[PDB]
């Protein structure tokens, strides 16, 4: 990573040494659902 | 007046005239509407997934 001539000058499956520290992983999805309010209550209509 | 005044005596100092007595009608107020209810296929939801289709 120090050195900008190895890091700016190289391929498509190759990236720094200093990469390792992406420790977390992430996934993230959303989603569709419903909310139903009647008589002056609320809730989800999917549960699961 | 000097023989036949109302002291209280011993007997009419009772801890019952308190005790037995609530607090209710002195810390609720009147409400005059309908209790919340509904069943729970509205409030958690359907189960999607446990189902042929």
């Amino acid at each position: 990573a120090t050195s900008p001539a190895a890091v700016l000058g190289n391929t498509e499956t190759v990236t720094a040494n200093t990469a390792t520290l992406l420790t977390a992983l992430n996934i993230y999805a959303k989603n569709y659902n419903v909310l139903r309010i009647m008589s002056g209550m609320g809730g989800l209509a999917y549960a699961n | 007046l000097l023989r036949g005044f109302e002291s209280s005596l011993r007997g009419s100092r009772v801890r019952t005239q308190i005790d037995d007595k609530s607090f209710i009608p002195y810390t609720w107020q009147m409400i005059d509407v309908p209790l919340a209810a509904a069943k729970t296929s509205f409030i958690a939801g359907l189960d999607t997934r446990q189902q042929l289709a």
